[PDB]
């Protein structure tokens, strides 16, 4: 029954492509030097 | 109305086909919206029963004779997709014969095989093969034919008009470009007269185009291929066409021209046929594009005034919005006979039959006759009618409207957003704060209204404007200034002047519009009174046009349509550049104004607004126009100056001719 | 190559069938009989 | 500074579904219906507001004879029509 019948699978091709976010770029800086009236 | 002559010596065999088509128009393909008459208040369907059974047949002598193009293959499995679906079509075809013939397969094989249901190309590709593809081929349509003659017809209970429809909703998607008409030439001009721009775009190479029409996206055109197509109008945005021996000119509301060249004078007609069918059939089905290409029957009905074959709801219903008064009728063609035509008389409705026959027109049941039904109708109008117990006389007769909804015109996904909308009570502006504004000084006095120069911040900046300033003794009308301000909000064209909102400070109110230097054209004519020139004229005169016909599709009303309201952007007098012009505000309506005011205005006001203020409508415009035309042949000259109030109310009262 | 593939054409299942309009009743009066004053 | 209530950042995330709950934008827009003045019935005097009287009413072919309230701005006041 099977046999007489071959196909490849639907989802097996692909199209158009995808992307997800890469990442955050970190940075900070810090100069904080404190002095009381 | 090509004429046919026949001189004993002439030969010619024609075909009598289904022209224009509009894509799924039945409602299989879920993936896009369907078509539909309109219907007065499910969607009656398009095509009526009688008609499916032509096409049907059209289409499938279209698919066998191989008119129509097959599509090319994308690869080899798509290939051989394509000849399964031409078999399995053949199959549908032959299965409606064997049903139609009301007999089952084995009663009737001598005639069949599937030679005579497969594009001729296909046939002649396959019997290049080899034998055994042929037995196979042979065996696998035997056993589709045998599986679907007998399990299919009771799994589905498919009847006679089932496989039609499947038929065509097949071939629409099998076939190429089905159900359009692609023209070729070797030159194309596309032109736009912006202010200042008169851009005169594409260019003068030796490239070929394609210009390609249809019915549910309108006029697309392209380079051809040694890419998509680009979108230039859809038909109910045209105005009309124009033939130039054997170039083709196409104009739009907005200005937009494009201009082409065809192959000779018959491909002109051709092409011109097309669309302007295509137009009565989404637009309007009371009007003729070109000249050179009106049916006689159309023309027919324009001089006479009679209705196309229009269901018997609409023909009441328009009666009842008239009163109803005793004398009203209608006439419409009769939906099944080529020759009656149904007087629909006012409550009591009294239907008559007036026979036409041979050019001769006479009423039902009486032996005198007419040549002409208008002679026919003028003979019938001073006698007294019975009919039972009641006896009437007909006064007055009722004619169609521009862009009148009937069960005549096709809804489309595309014309619906054409649709106008509805602002039956709302008031709405755009507030301008009193900060915003400086005023400037005195220019001079309206209609109960004063103007005055300024200028806008912040909306670039530093900006000049015109303040129109309400009467302080006249603030009563105050409800009128509103409406014109919402009126004003809503139009949008390049020959009419911009309206930037409305400011609030203190009690006044204030319009602010944009600024064109040029003054009003009336002082203009005044001034280069014998430089003008004819093409000058014609210029001023088809932009005018333009915006009032852009008025009336969208069913607004301007009331002061004259010399005094055009205001000119570019003289144009000194070079080749044509003149632009603008048109100002409604401003103060005519129903606020006394009854000798009316009387000043001759022979500008509509004299069915002097009768009575509150018949104001879209039909005043057409006559302030025919006088505007002559105000400008004569250089500004005052229109029927030096007679007196009485003599202008006797003019109207009189029926003259005003001027000529 | 083709004799290991046997498909039903996609064209041939119906589903949700179609309907044009059948036609337009017939009917008129006609009661006309003229006087002249 | 302090967050404010229905704050659009990156935190949230748009849906179809939610796209139609978001606000439209009437910033300088005024937009009223018309009542034409042979529809409304003026009746008794019921008191007065803050520069504002108010009389009772009844309104014609919206049914029929439905009773209304009639708002009233002072004749001595208009200069806050805005
Ligand atoms: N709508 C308008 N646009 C531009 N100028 C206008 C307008 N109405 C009046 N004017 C100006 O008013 C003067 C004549 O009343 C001219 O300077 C003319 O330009």
């Amino acid at each position: 029954p099977w046999f007489q019948g071959v196909k490849t699978p639907r989802a097996l091709d692909f199209s158009e492509y995808r992307y997800p976010v890469a990442t955050f770029q970190p940075s900070g800086p810090e100069f904080s030097d404190d002095l009381i009236l | 109305n090509r004429i046919i002559t026949v001189d004993d010596k002439t030969s010619l065999r024609l075909h009598y086909r289904m022209r224009f088509y509009f894509t799924n128009w039945h409602g299989t393909n879920d993936n896009e919206q369907s078509v539909w008459r309109h219907s007065p208040k499910e969607a009656t369907p398009l095509l009526d029963a009688s008609s499916l059974e032509y096409l049907f047949a059209q289409g499938q002598y279209d698919l066998i004779k191989c008119l129509a193009p097959i599509r090319d293959p994308k690869t080899e499995q798509d290939g051989h997709d394509i000849e399964n679906e031409c078999l399995g079509m053949a199959v549908l075809a032959i299965s409606h014969y064997a049903m139609m013939k009301k007999m089952q397969l084995p009663e009737l094989p001598k005639d069949i095989s599937y030679k005579r249901y497969i594009p001729e190309t296909l046939n002649k590709s396959i019997r290049q093969r080899n034998l055994l593809t042929r037995m196979r081929i042979n065996n696998v349509f035997k056993d589709f034919l045998k599986e679907f003659n007998n399990k299919t017809i009771c799994d589905s209970s498919v009847s006679t008009h089932d496989l039609k429809v499947k038929y065509l909703a097949t071939l629409e998607t099998l076939t190429k470009h089905y159900g359009a008409e692609i023209f070729e030439t070797s030159m194309l001009l596309i032109s736009s007269e912006n202010e200042l721009s008169r851009c005169h775009s594409n260019d003068s190479g030796n490239v070929l185009y394609e210009v390609m029409v249809t019915g549910n996206l309108g006029i697309q055109w392209r380079q051809k291929p040694n890419e998509e197509w680009n979108n230039f109008s859809y038909f109910p945005e045209i105005t009309h066409i124009v033939i130039k021996e054997s170039v083709v000119s196409i104009n739009k509301q907005d200005n937009k021209n494009m201009e082409l060249k065809l192959s000779s004078r018959e491909e002109a007609l051709s092409f011109v046929s097309l669309v302007d069918g295509y137009f009565r059939l989404t637009a309007d089905a009371h009007h003729y594009l070109c000249t050179d290409v009106a049916p006689p029957l159309i023309v027919h009905n324009i001089q006479n005034g009679c209705h196309g074959p229009i269901c018997t709801e609409y023909a009441i219903n328009k009666l009842r919005q008239e009163g109803s008064e005793e004398g009203m009728y209608v006439l419409r063609w009769s939906c099944t006979d080529f020759d009656n035509i149904l007087m629909t008389v006012t409550k009591q409705f009294k239907n008559f039959q007036i026979e036409v026959q041979k050019g001769r027109y006479s009423l039902h049941g009486s032996m005198d006759h007419f040549p002409s039904l208008r002679d026919l109708m003028n003979h019938l109008k001073k006698q007294i009618l019975r009919t039972d117990n009641i006896s009437f006389v007909l006064k007055r007769c009722c004619q169609p409207k521009p862009r009148e909804i009937s069960n005549l015109l096709v809804a489309t996904k595309k014309a619906q957003e054409w649709q106008p909308v509805y602002s039956m009570s709302q008031l709405s502006f755009d507030r301008i704060l009193k900060k915003d504004i400086i005023q400037g000084e005195h220019l001079g006095r309206g209609t109960r209204t004063h103007i005055y120069s300024g200028t806008l911040l912040d909306y670039e900046k530093k900006i000049k404007v015109i303040l129109k300033v309400l009467d302080p003794s006249h603030r009563d009308i105050s409800l009128a200034f509103f409406e014109a301000a919402s009126m004003m909000r809503q139009v949008s064209h390049k020959h009419i002047v911009y309206l930037y909102g409305v400011c609030f400070r203190d009690v006044e109110n204030i319009m602010v519009e944009e600024f064109v230097e040029g003054g009003p054209l009336d002082l203009f004519m005044h001034r280069k009174s014998d430089a003008l020139t004819t093409p000058w004229k014609f210029k001023v005169a088809k932009q005018l046009a333009s915006a009032l016909s852009y008025l009336e599709d969208k069913d607004l009303v301007h009331g002061n349509v004259c010399t005094k309201n055009l205001l000119l952007a570019r003289e144009g007098i000194d070079s080749d550049i044509g003149p632009f012009i603008k048109l100002s505000d409604p401003g103060i309506p005519v129903s606020v104004l006394t009854r000798q005011e009316c009387i000043e205005r001759i022979p500008w006001i509509a004299p069915e607004c002097v009768e009575d203020s509150k018949n104001l409508s879209v039909a005043a415009d057409k006559w302030s126009f025919g006088t505007t035309l002559w105000e400008i042949c004569y250089n500004g000259e005052i229109p029927l100056k030096d007679k007196t109030l009485i003599e202008k109310e006797r003019f109207y009262e009189s029926r003259c001719r005003p001027v000529t």
